[PDB]
This record gives C-alpha cells, structure tokens and sequence, in this order.
RNA sequence: CGACUUACCAACCCGAUGCAAACUGCGAAUACCGGAGAAUGUUAUCACGGGAGACACACGGCGGGUGCUAACGUCCGUC
RNA sequence: UCCUCCUAAAGAGUAACGGAGGAGCACGAAGGUUGGCUAAUCCUGGUCGGACAUCAGGAGGUUAGUGCAAUGGCAUAAGCCAGCUUGACUGCGAGCGUGACGGCGCGAGCAGGUGCGAAAGCAGGUCAUAGUGAUCCGGUGGUUCUGAAUGGAAGGGCCAUC
RNA sequence: UGCCUGGCGGCCGUAGCGCGGUGGUCCCACCUGACCCCAUGCCGAACUCAGAAGUGAAACGCCGUAGCGCCGAUGGUAGUGUGGGGUCUCCCCAUGCGAGAGUAGGGAACUGCCAGGCAA
C-alpha cells in the first residue's frame, strides 16, 4: 500500500509533466497481475496439483483456480476437462502489496542474477516475465519443497502503447537490463 | 453399396399467407426454424408452427437478422 | 495431365452443355483461341494442344490454360451388362460453350501466334478462331 | 440395448407403478424419485423394484 | 461493454413480455436516479413514469440511489398507477439482479397496491 | 472476499543485513532473515 | 549472448479468370395454395351407396438419372 | 426395416442392382426451471514449453459448439457453468398434418396434484428429423366387472406391464 | 418551440465500420470505499451495496470526412410460359414475363411516447 501512496503523491505529477497530457487521468494505471504455470505433468502424476496450488497460495494472498485445456491436442496427449495448470489474479490492494514483496526482496535473490529483460513487452501495455525457482519468495526455504517448478508473472496496465508503457515501468524503477 | 433412402416427411408450408385458419391448425412443417412464431402463433417441440387463435395467417420480416415470422390477425 | 486433386465426389451427373460461355474476353495476355463450337475437351486433348504450342513458339512467351477438366467421366468395361451401378472414372473432360477462350498467348509476334494456335486447333474436336486483346 | 428396464413401485399401499430404464453397473443405486400416484392422487416416493 | 451485456441479458424477458401482450413495469438502475416506467403492450406508449430526477420527488430524500429513494419512487409510481386505473403489470428486471434496489422497488410497489 | 478458504495474511516485519526494515503481509511465517533488498545491493 | 544476405522453396492474403446434382452473400418464368369479381360450362364439384375393370403399358415433345448426351435401350416427372 | 442429402424439373409427392452416408442407442442426468456467461482461427509478450498445453492484450464475429451420420436451425442462444429439483406427472384434449388402411406426428386449453422463480411465467422428457415389431398364445400386479344350482374359487374381462 | 440528455419502441446495413473533431450546468460513464446485504468454481473484475473528491481518456452521444461495407436504376444480356420452324446431343421466330452481375447514381439515417436540465 506504500507504493500506491507513493504512486498517488508525486509520480503522477512526474508522469503528467513528462507526457504533458491535457489531463492527469490519461496516465496509465496498473489494474491487475496474474500468476500462472502450465505444469502439464498432471497426467503423469495427478496428485501434484495439491502442492502446486498450495505453494502459489502461500506466494500469493489467496487461493488459485485450476484451469482446463481449451481443446484436444494429440501432440501433448491432453483433452479438455483434465487440469494442466493453475493461476491466480491479483487486483485492488492485494496486487499493490504483492508487487512490493516482488520488487523489494524477490529480484535481488535471483540465483545467478544477470538482468531483467526489457524487450519483453506485448505492445499494448502488458508486461510478462518468468522465474526458475521459488527461492526468490521468502515462503520457500528448501526444506518443505523439492521441485524446480517455475511460474510466470504477467502485469497488465491501462497503457495504450509501448512508449507510455515503458515510461511507466521506468517510473517504477524496474531493473531495465 | 448405395440404394438406401428414407421415406419423405412431407415438410413445408401447409397454410399460405392471407388464408383464414382455425385455432390449432398447422401452418408450417419444418426441421429447424425457417419461420419464427409471432402473435397468436406457437412453436411446438418439433418446431411446427400452429395457430393459437382464429384468423388469417400473415408473413413478414422482423428482427435485426431479417428473419421471417408468421402471425395471425384476428379479422 | 490436368486433373483435380482430392475432389469432393468421385462421380457426378452427366448434366447438359446448354448455355453460353462466360470467359469470352482476353484478360491475361494478348492473343486467345476462342471456341465457337459446342462440346467438351478431354485432358488428353488439352495436353496435346498445349504441347503443340509450347513447341511451336520454341520456349518463348507465356501460355495460359483457361479451361480445366474438373468433371469425371465414366466408361463401362467391355462385355458388361447394363446396370450394376455407375461405371468407374477413366478420364476427365471440360465443358466448353461457344465463345469460351481456351488458350491464351502473350509475348510473341502476332503472326507466330496464328500458326501456333492453328496447329493447336488442328488437334481439337470443336470450331475455334483467333482473337486479340480488345481495349475494353 | 445394454441399458435394461426397471419398475418403480409407489411407496404408498396402492400397487400403481411406473416403468423406465437405467444402467445397473453405472448407477447400481436405487431410484427414489417422487412421482404422481393416480390411485391416491398425491405425489409420493417411488422405490425401484424388479 | 456493460451496456451491451445488459440488453443481451434482458432480451429474453423483453421478448417474452412482448408476446404475452401485457403491461410491463420496466426499471432502469444507475449509480444515481433509479428510473421506473410502465409500458403498454404495444410498446410505443408509456402510461406512467417515476424517478428521483423530478424535484417534486427529490425534495425530501437525503440522497438519490438508496433504498429510501428506491422505496419513495416505488410508492410514487404505485399511486400514479392506481389513480390512472391500471392494476395488473409484469415486473421487468431489465438485466438487473432482483437483489437490492430492484427488489426494494418491487416489494414497495407490491405492498402499495401494484400486485404482480 | 471468500472466507475460510485462503491462507493467513497476517502482517509481519522483516529486516535485511544492510539495515533496511519493512513490514509486509504474507504467510512467510514468524521471522525473516534477509541479506539484500531492492536497494543496498550490488546492482 | 548481438546480427544479416539471398541467383532459392513457400504459408496466410490481395488483384484478375473459371467450374459444381450432393456450394449459395442473389434469383426468375411456370406450377401450387388462399381471397374477390364477370362471363361461360347439361353440377363440369363433394359426400354416401350398388357394380366394375385395371394394377405387363407403348411412342412423341419437354426436364433428368443410367448407357457411349448409342439403341424402336432402360428408369422417373409433365403433357 | 428405419434416418440425411442429391437425383426431384423453386408446394407436396416421385423410380432405377442411381451417387454419398448413418441407425437397432444413450442420458435420473446430458431432463425441468432459475441465474450467469459467449466460440474457431491468428498476431505480440512470457520458466521448462518446442508448430501445437496454460496466462495477458488485440484482430476476428460463429470459420466454434451442439451425446452419435447428414441436412436444417440455434445470440432471447437450442452452445457453456452453477443452484434447487423430478412436468420424463395422471385423466382428457377443440383443431390440424400425414398415410389405402393398421398407424404415426403436432397441439392451445380444462381438471387434479407438483417443481423452479420475488413475479409475470415455464415444465405432459432430450435443437429437430433414425434408436424399432402388428396379432395370437402366455407370465406378473391391481380391480366382487363376470364367475355357467347357490356361497366361494378356478378361468376369463378391464387397467398396468413383460 | 429550440438546443440537449436518459428510458422504452417502429424500422432495421441509405441504418453498419474506419479516420478526424467536439460534449460535463443536468444526465451518463469512469471513479472512491465496502465492517454489513450480495458475489468470485481465486480476484469489489463481473455482480451488489454505501458515496461523491475528481474527470470527460476509455465508453457513450453529436458533428464532419467517402476510405469501405451497403442501397441502386435505365438499357442490354441470360432464362422461361404459350404457339410455330430448323443445318434438331442445340438454337431460332411471334408473343408475354424478365433477372443475376456490372454501370451512372444514392448514401456516412428518419421517426413515435415519456422524464429531466438549459435557453425562450
């Protein structure tokens, strides 16, 4: 919630001045974040979903929902109805809190960290990234987990193009490496 | 291996526009919905169109999709 | 040997050749071989005419085929009684109406096309004539 | 016709019964649907029976 | 779109009322100024309308878009219908849940003499 | 906001080696041991 | 980890030309159903009752399947 | 034998040892009602993940889907999800379609008693069209209808069903 | 009466898309919070509730623009009813009906009931 106060206080002015808009509310805003991982090994081992949801619930502030295959594909031997992944969506104040728990004490602890990619952008105002291990999250400490499973983070904004989308990211001081 | 066929079900329109009909008369026999029931016309489970009142059957077009409707005018 | 690939149905009704041609104008090249008679051309006939022209021009200019067989034709085996179902497909033919443009030429001298088309016409069962690209 | 036929007997004293079909192996459980009983003119529970 | 979703949701009821050929009470709900109208079977004429926009109805409501406002307009339309002579009407959700203000309007009409 | 289905979200304070102390809500546990943060890092 | 060329294969598309009994974003002429009106026809119409025969059809015109757009061939619709 | 299209000539019907395909089921839910939602195929980004898994945005507008072949239909959705349920109910049924007939199909409405919904209302199985077999002879249950001197029963009859 | 807006209709692509401009006194939308009603097969997203700080981007309404979709003649052609003829696997004549496509052009809507604000 600190950043939301940080966001409401001055960076809005900085965005306003930088983009010389005719109104403040044209400035983009973050509406939600989503977590996901298409494990896909549910057929091989069905009872891994429980831990898959449990870890994400610990990482996030609420329970996940398990998605289902949209269609039938012979290449992966899966059909609609059989769960293959789970996800969460964060919006409101919980999203604000999660973001700080990400930027503060998640990126620095990336194993063999080199730099956050900047070319990762859809082209409309949404940013996506992935992780390799849960260690960046304090809820995991190598004792109650034994899986190298990863996940993905997608942040969506009210931005209209890359230029203002990247500018908002720069305002939030992303690593930009 | 060919030569099989099914006996004709005699579908189509049984009463045409401007024709006075009695209540319960069948106006159209159809598989889907060629025509949609309007005022005083009911649609059966077979999509058959029957008149719920005595009058003259009228055809017209309504709706954004220019679908064809059948109604009965009490005149 | 022009032939449709993976046609919807193996056999089709004989139909009729009534009506009038549609592609009656030269639109691709500069010279065309219009057909004034009525009939059908087999794939074998179309191939023979095409070979005659490409060689007559001696690998020069462009040639377009404006007709495709796209119609299976059946034949009963010899010494087979009538009935017992439709016959098998042996060759494909195209339906040609008067005024249809069959072959079309470009990038060649005006005279050379005339003999080339004349040679091709000699190997077809239908009346044909020589036409030029009209300005609209 | 792998699906076979059954008989539903009204729980009431009257002998009125309905008939239907179900798959024994898929759902070997009994059927306790509530259906109209013309003899008594009430809706009562019908128990599946041979 | 929010608007497009409502019409699609309410279309089934509208068509059902139309073919039944009965007077319908249609309610439009917004963050402020809930609206209510009574439409004749033909659909081209409106018998009575009520809402909080009228100064004659808003001079005693502290806020517009509340249960009290919903009840007040519900009573206003109810008595307007009674004096106009119309008695039987069919309620229309217009794509709105029958949970809050819509419910608060419906019962107010029902207890005010507009049973349906 | 559904109840009795989500994990605990109690507020907990955490500190790192470089002297920065903050407070976050999560199911991390009882105490936190950190070495680096967003700042005070070889970035 | 950046990046680039192409004498060479080619998808999705765009322009132009066609084809289809089992394609239709279009669509007749006739035929058929219903209403009104005049003329004309030995009620030519319908219903009920007594008696039947017939239920191997042929050719011609038109619209088709089949055959080879062969048959005084074969199988349908209509006259 | 039955169902889909074509042949079939713009009502219906219409043959061939004419051209293509299916059916002899399934489902107490996939039925009823209420409430809600809206696909295929592509483009950009993104751990394993790569043409093709899941996630976010956009293009697209039914090319999806609809228990089963085909045709026709279906955004009010007949398509997808959930709650509560048994109207897949009994006795009738004006009036129609369809056949030489046996027969088959549609059906508002009335009575009794139910389910869903605040309510208007909807519900007499399933998006529709195949999933079926006459009569005889017999079996099981109900009903003093009958029961050959009378009182019973046997056996028939009626209703339900195999 | 007029400028405007909201609701329910008639008619439904001449009515729909694209591009540009414009709208906040009312209304509408976004928006603030949600301990309670209510809701997420997780999420104040949606749905619902309490409010109004802000605002007219989005969305929506209005205006402009033909860039598309769309509408569309007259004439000619195809086809065809009836009656005739022929070099009769096809076509012609007399007569009646007359497309489809395309061209000129039209076109970026009109209108009914109710309530409100503004200006008269």
């Amino acid at each position: 919630a600190k950043l939301h106060d940080y966001y409401k206080d001055e960076v809005v002015k900085k965005l306003m001045t930088e983009f010389n808009y005719n109104s403040v509310m044209q400035v983009p805003r973050v509406e939600k974040i989503t977590l996901n991982m298409g494990v896909g090994e549910a057929i091989a081992d069905k009872k891994l979903l429980d831990n898959a949801a449990a870890d994400l619930a610990a990482i996030s502030g609420q329970k996940p929902l398990i998605t289902k295959a949209r269609k039938s594909v012979a290449g992966f031997k899966i059909r609609q109805g059989y769960p293959i992944g789970c996800k969460v969506t964060l919006r409101g104040e919980r999203m604000w809190e999660f973001f700080e728990r990400l930027i503060t004490i998640a990126v620095p602890r990336i194993r063999d960290f080199r730099g956050l990619s900047a070319k990762s952008f859809d082209g409309r105002g949404n940013y996506s990234m992935g992780v390799r291990e849960q260690i960046i999250f304090p809820e995991i400490d190598y004792d109650k987990v034994d899986r190298v499973r990863g996940l993905d983070i997608t942040i969506t904004t009210t931005a209209k193009s890359d230029e203002e989308g990247r500018a908002l990211l720069a305002a939030f001081d992303f690593p930009f490496r | 291996r060919n030569g099989r066929d099914s006996e004709a079900k005699r579908l189509g329109v049984k009463r045409f526009g401007g024709e006075s009909v009695l209540a319960g008369s069948i106006i159209v026999r159809q598989r889907g919905t060629k025509f949609h029931a309007g005022a005083n016309v009911g649609c059966g489970r077979d999509h058959t169109l029957f008149a719920k009142a005595d009058g003259k059957v009228k055809f017209e077009v309504k709706g954004p999709k220019n679908r064809k409707f059948i109604s009965i005018e009490a005149e | 040997m022009l032939q449709p690939k993976r046609t919807k149905f193996r056999k089709m009704h004989k139909g009729r050749n009534r009506g009038l041609a549609q592609g009656t104008d030269v639109s691709f090249g500069s010279f065309g071989l219009k057909a004034v008679g009525r009939g059908r051309l087999t794939a074998r006939q179309i191939e023979a005419a095409r070979r005659a022209m490409t060689r007559a021009v001696k690998r020069q200019g462009k040639i377009w085929i404006r007709v495709f067989p796209d119609k299976p034709i059946t034949e009963k085996p010899l010494a087979v009684r009538m009935g017992k179902g439709k016959g098998n497909v042996e060759y494909w033919v195209a339906l040609i109406q008067p005024g249809k443009v069959l072959y079309e030429m470009d990038g060649v001298p005006e005279e050379l096309a005339r003999e080339a088309f004349k040679l091709a016409a000699a190997k077809l069962p239908i009346k044909t004539t020589f036409v030029t690209k009209t300005v609209m | 016709g792998i699906r076979e036929k059954i008989k539903l007997v009204s729980s009431a004293g009257t002998g009125h019964f309905y008939t239907t079909t179900k798959n024994k192996r898929t759902k070997p459980e009994k059927l306790e649907l509530k259906k109209f009983d013309p003899v008594v003119r009430q809706h009562v529970i019908y128990k599946e029976a041979k | 779109d929010k608007k497009s979703a409502r019409i699609r949701r309410a279309t089934r009821a509208r068509r059902k009322l139309q073919e039944l050929g009965a007077t319908r009470l249609v309610v439009h709900r917004t963050p402020r100024h809930i609206y209510a109208q009574v439409i004749a079977p033909n659909g081209s004429e409106v018998l009575v309308a009520a809402s909080t926009v009228e100064k004659a109805i808003a001079e005693q409501l502290k806020y517009t878009g509340n249960k009290d406002a919903a009840a007040a307009v519900g009573k206003a339309v109810a008595e307007r219908a009674l004096e106009k002579g119309i008695k039987d009407v069919s309620f229309d959700r217009s794509g709105f849940q029958y949970h809050g203000r819509v419910q608060a309007l419906a019962d107010a009409a029902r207890e005010a003499g507009l049973q349906f | 906001m559904k109840k009795d289905i989500h994990p605990k979200y109690e507020e907990i304070t955490a500190s790192c080696s470089c002297g920065n102390v903050m407070k976050i809500r999560s199911t991390v546990g009882h105490d936190l041991n950190l070495d680096v943060c967003s700042k005070c890092h070889p970035f």
